[PDB]
């Protein structure tokens, strides 16, 4: 029912990935329209969450974290109900506020400075090496604070 | 102006070869024709928010043998970060308007680097945070080596003791690991051992490192024996089985150490190395301590004067 | 798009509500497919949220709990792709589990004891009294988990 | 069986008028003819994890007066509670295996309530729970009001002092507002006024209450004086400046209390109650305290024994 | 007399296990036909130096039950051995004028050994001395596996958590290897792994017992998993890493149980036991602490009372 004529559609999420996108990115404050499947078939990956959203699109930041929660999920950017660009998230090479680094002696805890990682792709897990401590971490471990 | 004008020395990470090799150079320079007023009408913040002996008064010492004043505290119990509740952030936001540097010493890692978001124009030096870098303390003991030793490449090294928590190995052994040829031991409780970060950075270099139980394994071929004391103000309860030293030197460990081999510590000990090492050829580590001053001065005079003719 | 053959429709939810709803009772925590459109138009209310969960039901007290965040929805019971069940939610009796009692020396915040509160009409708000401690609040100042 | 044979006894707001009366009378059967041996053979905990003296004491003497035994503790810090981490709901489920019921006060809110659900078939007693319940506090000051009053209906009652931790006060009003025709003063800071849920329930049942901010307001038509201690171990500390009395009741403030009036407090009394008072006819503190005797033994006997007593 | 009579009961080294048999079948009677009249006259110390819920509110339970006095105290805080300086040896040469016998439990080892030399012919009843004994426990441990497994031979029982410190542990392993053909499972941190002594008599007796590093590897022959808290009050600063449970029970780590088999826990727990074992037929460490009164009961009437109760 009713595909939209311009905004975002994010496919290829992980089960029990997309609730937590909503979250994170409160991407449900707004008055657009927004449709969401979860534990959706794949022919791809079994499963999947997706989540279409009109007359909006991932800011910057978003899109930089998408990167590190959802590796290859789809952003699809769509003008006049077409398809007009599609990427796997770009990963960044750092990432600001959103992340708490695990070392409980980093001066980051205690005083009002942004959270700020290094992030490198690797092999198998990402990692994210804090600016202040210069402690280094797997995102697993940064993630699910 | 010279590479380090201005700068802020936070970590070993961020320094080349040739940035410490100018340290040294200014150091030995400086222990050979003093310049006691080359920092005349600087004034210089000293501030310690944890203990110190030797990192404090040789720093404040280095900036009066220059010609440069002091103000700090070497607690912060009766500052308005102690009393009030003001931040650390808002602390340096101030101090930074009074003076042309400030050294640091905090208990929490990335403190210094912290203090360099709101210090403006003023450059930091990180006098020590938490468990993560101690710079000086490796200008210093480089310098030690070098003068000991006639060379920073193709030593070889043992690190003994709590490496782990001991912010004096993480800067060391990066430090050394930007020269040549040089070949590490580490020996240290598994609870204490040196962190991952260091050995993939040795490994990424093809540096040669490997792990031992016992210092008489290595006290043939080391050149340098760096011990350390446990960190017993680090350690997380869950540690505390290792707060006693693991490895205690002795005088009588060295009768097959080579000649030339100096045994550094970068204090206080506790009972690591014996009162008997104190009065052999091999004890280095006053000799080492004393070396502080060409090195802090060497470091004060780099940041805060373009150039050094001398 | 494919509409369910048994499951559950939560229709005629308020704006702003739906998305609440899926966080409050854990309802993205199951593999059977979910479908949700949010800020969907409906002349009735003008706009609404919309929420369905297949192979799945809910019982008419699992339908009250509802009454405090969606007082006018609709439940629809599905089987064999037909509605066979219509209901509304009727205030509750009580609220267990999912709220936290704001008084912090309550005993439900150190024992191993599932919250509960009493539900009650006072003046147009909704007043809830913990079982423990016997003190009462707006159910707008008692927190979710 | 009598209709509190085996019963919680855990807020005022789940008992009825008939169970109040019940526990009356069987107070004033006992009080003439005592039974010293009702309840041989019973065992009963007496469970106190915050201070107490009346309550306590009234309470073992009253099982002492009825040949039951007690077991228990004043203090929770030698319990396995206080140094081994124990749960409270654990404490329970083991003491509730040992004896016929359970008389307990705790610091926090619903912990005698808490206590239902893990003690089996044994009657829970509540002797306070934080600032919420005081039920038999509530039995003995109505024993009080109606052996001094003559009744418990038609009354003018007055409550002074903190009302909003008074967990006196909670089980009080709500215990007189089962009863026809009352009418309630309150005399508090604002700060420590009676909660809304009191007010809503005295609404619902239609009965006259006010504020106001004298004892001298009122005297001249008060049957009740009922006067509290601030509780200051409640108190948030932003509520600091309401710790000392407020209202201070001395005999010269008693010109115009009518004969019949009576002074109560469940007591202890810091200074709201000048010692003046207690010489004249209108304190009844002591005799009120007294009585907690009769109204203990009365509840033990109906809940720990299947026949009415006459 | 019964064999049982007047003696001192310190240690499960000391008894037989015609004397354990005893105990329970005493045990059993008493339940079947109390005896509230059995100990009239006898007045008992319960005197404890360290914290208890259970063992101490069931011994006087028990001693109520029977129709004994008590006297003694929960804290040593307020004795005179707490305030004054007294020696444990003059405190229980003085309370042995007074009593019939002394229940204690006291923080150091030895403690109720050393009483026995000191108390003339006042048995003294050990409720616990330090990490050493705990006797009572044990009989109602028997009991408790006697009930649930209708036997104290041919058992599979696995012991879990802190063996060195356990009282508790000792105690029990000692009595299970007076029966035949039980075999032991010790899953226990190598830092608090059962002691030496223990490991020992095992061997002497010819019983297998061998060490495991889980739950899973033995649950699906236990007839009795015996659950234990780390005795954090008694570790050394160097064992602190094992202050948190290394094994927790969870109700999904029961599904290839036997349908016999039952968890016991001497009490308190942390965290060792999740809560979600408590509804699950396999959970029984309640009923076991009730079995507490059943077994003390025996003990005191076999001690105090000259002849066999049956
Ligand atoms: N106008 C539209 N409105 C809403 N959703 C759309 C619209 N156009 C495409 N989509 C959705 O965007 C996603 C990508 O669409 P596309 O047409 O690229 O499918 P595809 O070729 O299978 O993509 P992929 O190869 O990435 O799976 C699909 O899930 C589709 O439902
Ligand atoms: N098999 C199905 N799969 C998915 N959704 C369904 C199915 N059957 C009904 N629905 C949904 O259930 C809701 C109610 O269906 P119904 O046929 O009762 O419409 P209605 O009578 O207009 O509802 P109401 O009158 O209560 O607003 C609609 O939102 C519809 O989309
Ligand atoms: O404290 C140590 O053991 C090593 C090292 N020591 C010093 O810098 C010497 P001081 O604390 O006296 O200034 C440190 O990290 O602080
Ligand atoms: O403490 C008060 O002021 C009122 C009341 N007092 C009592 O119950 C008397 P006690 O604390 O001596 O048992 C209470 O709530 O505890
Ligand atoms: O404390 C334990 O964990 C086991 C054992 N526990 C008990 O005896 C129960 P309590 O300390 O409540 O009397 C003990 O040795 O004291
Ligand atoms: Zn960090
Ligand atoms: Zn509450």
């Amino acid at each position: 029912v009713e595909a939209i004529k311009r905004g975002t559609v994010i496919d290829h999420i992980p089960a029990q990935i997309g609730f937590k996108l909503l979250s994170l990115f409160k991407l449900t404050e707004t008055d657009q329209r927004i449709t969401i499947g979860l534990n959706l078939p794949s022919g791809e990956m079994g499963r999947k969450d997706l989540i279409k959203i009109e007359n909006t699109f991932l800011s910057e930041d978003q899109v930089d974290q998408l990167a590190l929660y959802a590796p290859q999920a789809t952003v699809n950017r769509i003008d006049n109900y077409e398809v007009v660009g599609k990427s796997r998230p770009s990963l960044p090479e750092r990432i600001d506020n959103v992340l708490v680094c695990p070392n409980s002696n980093c001066i980051s805890h205690a005083e009002p400075v942004s959270s700020s990682f290094a992030v490198r792709k690797r092999a198998n897990d990402i990692a994210l090496k804090c600016k202040y401590c210069e402690k280094e971490f797997s995102h697993n471990v940064v993630l699910a604070n | 102006a010279n590479p380090l004008y201005q700068k802020h020395i936070i970590s070993i990470n961020d320094l080349s070869r040739d940035d410490l090799n100018l340290v040294l150079a200014t150091a030995a320079k400086l222990k050979a024709n003093p310049q006691p007023e080359l920092l005349k009408h600087k004034v210089i913040a000293s501030c310690f928010f944890e203990a110190s002996t030797r990192t404090r008064l040789s720093f404040e010492t280095s900036m009066h043998r220059l010609g440069a004043s002091v103000v700090g505290f070497s607690d912060s119990a009766n500052t308005s970060l102690g009393k009030k509740g003001e931040t650390l952030a808002d602390t340096i936001s101030v101090i930074s308007t009074y003076v042309d540097a400030i050294v640091m010493r905090h208990p929490q890692e990335g403190a210094a680097r912290l203090a360099t978001e709101f210090s403006g124009n003023v450059p930091v030096l990180n006098a020590g945070d938490g468990s993560n870098q101690h710079p000086t303390q490796t200008l210093l003991d480089l310098f030690t080596i070098q003068e000991t030793q006639g060379r920073l490449d193709n030593l070889h090294v043992a690190m003994v003791g709590d490496l782990k928590y001991g912010r004096t190995v993480h800067s060391l052994t990066q430090a050394l690991a930007k020269f040549d040829g040089n070949r590490f031991y580490f020996i240290a409780p598994d609870a204490l051992a040196m962190p991952q970060y260091i050995l993939d950075m040795l490994d990424e270099k093809g540096i040669a490192w490997s792990l031992h139980s016992s210092i008489e394994e290595v006290m043939a071929e080391v050149d340098i024996l760096y011990m350390t004391r446990v960190q017993k103000e680090r350690l997380d309860p869950s540690e505390y089985a290792n707060v006693k030293a693991q490895f205690v030197l002795r005088a009588s460990d060295l009768h097959n150490a080579k000649a030339n081999m100096k045994v550094l510590h970068p204090l206080p000990r506790v009972d690591e190395i014996a009162t008997d090492v104190d009065k052999t050829p091999h004890a280095w580590y006053f000799q080492q301590a004393g070396n502080g001053i060409f090195a802090r001065q060497a470091l004060l005079a780099l940041v805060l004067n373009r150039d050094l003719v001398l």
